[PDB]
DNA sequence: CGCCCGCTTCGGGGCAACCCTGCCAGTCTAATACAAATCCGGCAATGGAGTCAAGACCAGGTTCG
DNA sequence: CGAACCTGGTCTTGACTCCATTGCCGGATTTGTATTAGACTGGCAGGGTTGCCCCGAAGCGGGCG
């Protein structure tokens, strides 16, 4: 498909190297996301879940 | 949500996206935020275990 | 990575080992020694009837009698309800 | 009494991650207290945390 | 005479945000000939490993004199 | 107070069965290697347009032993 290959130098350079992609910012366990809504009866230190 | 799920192949991070379980990318700017608080133990948690 | 450590079967396996050693300690000592040597629970080497009768100094038919008696004891559900959920 | 963190990408500054005491809420959307919208830069147009 | 160096331009690598969300890419002379290796299928030496039947053997809980 | 019992196993003994485990041994298949005599004699072939920045290279006008 005429795709240039990925050598050893391309494992470190740029945004997709090991540094910016897997050394500093990792996917973490014990995690989750959702959409947010306003909670006007909560206390300041409380939150919905 | 994800407590413990599938894992990536070459590196051993948790995987990505709602199609799998995956975690949310605790990326570089969030590492800066928790450095700026000074929370060192939670950063060690989220990047090692 | 479908060969990675699943991290819940490992702790289930450790709890299996703890509960299994407890249930095997509910019996007497010759019995549990025969079971552990017959199924290799002490080194991973499955000893057979002649080695067990040699290390206890009896005949292999006595070992098979003790084996059948204990495996009849274990199939009683009082020694089995805590292990039934582990399949 | 077991706090959780609430990231919001993009984490521009230090208050993008805060720690709230959770409480259980009917529904499937995270209820955020309204007085941290200014720190999170979070309107309720469909933002996710 | 040919000799060398100060500005100019040409080129060349590096970088340009961040959450989710996705999921599997191409093409022709053609066969023989032989030998080592490998493998697999079937009896054939087992003796070890298990299994049963039978009994001898106690020494203690159950009943009669 | 003793007799006799029958029963908790405890252990052994011998006889029998089954079954793995090499061991040849021969055929099937699998993989490697060699060999084909008319003549044939220097590639396709594609993309590529951002912008900015820093720096290093090649060159041209300027003077000079
Ligand atoms: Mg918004």
């Amino acid at each position: 498909g005429n795709r240039p290959l990925k050598s050893l130098s391309d494992l470190l350079k740029g945004k997709q190297g090991r540094f910016r992609q897997n050394l500093l910012g990792k996917r973490v366990d014990y995690s989750g996301r959702s959409v947010i809504v306003v909670g006007p009866q909560l206390k300041l230190h409380q939150c919905g879940l | 949500a994800r407590s413990t799920g599938p894992y990536s192949m070459i590196t051993q991070q948790p995987l990505g996206g709602k199609a799998q379980f995956g975690g949310q990318r605790f990326g570089e700017m969030e590492c800066w935020a928790m450095q700026a608080y000074g929370a060192a133990y939670t950063l060690q948690e989220l990047l090692t275990i | 990575d479908s060969e990675a450590v699943v991290a819940v079967d490992a702790v289930s396996f450790t709890l299996l080992q703890d509960q299994l050693q407890s249930v095997l300690d509910t019996l007497s000592e010759r019995e549990a020694g025969v079971v552990r040597l017959r199924f290799g629970l002490t080194d991973g080497q499955p000893r057979t009837l002649d080695e067990i009768g040699q290390v206890y100094g009896v005949t292999r038919e006595r070992i098979r009698q003790i084996e059948s008696k204990t495996m009849s004891k274990l199939r009683h559900p009082s020694r089995s309800q805590v292990l039934r959920d582990y399949l | 009494e077991h706090p959780v963190l609430l990231n919001r990408a993009p984490t521009l500054h230090r208050l993008g991650i805060q720690a709230f005491e959770p409480m259980l809420v009917e529904g499937k959307a995270i209820q955020l207290h309204p007085l941290v919208c200014e720190a999170f830069n979070a309107d309720f147009d469909g933002d996710q945390m």
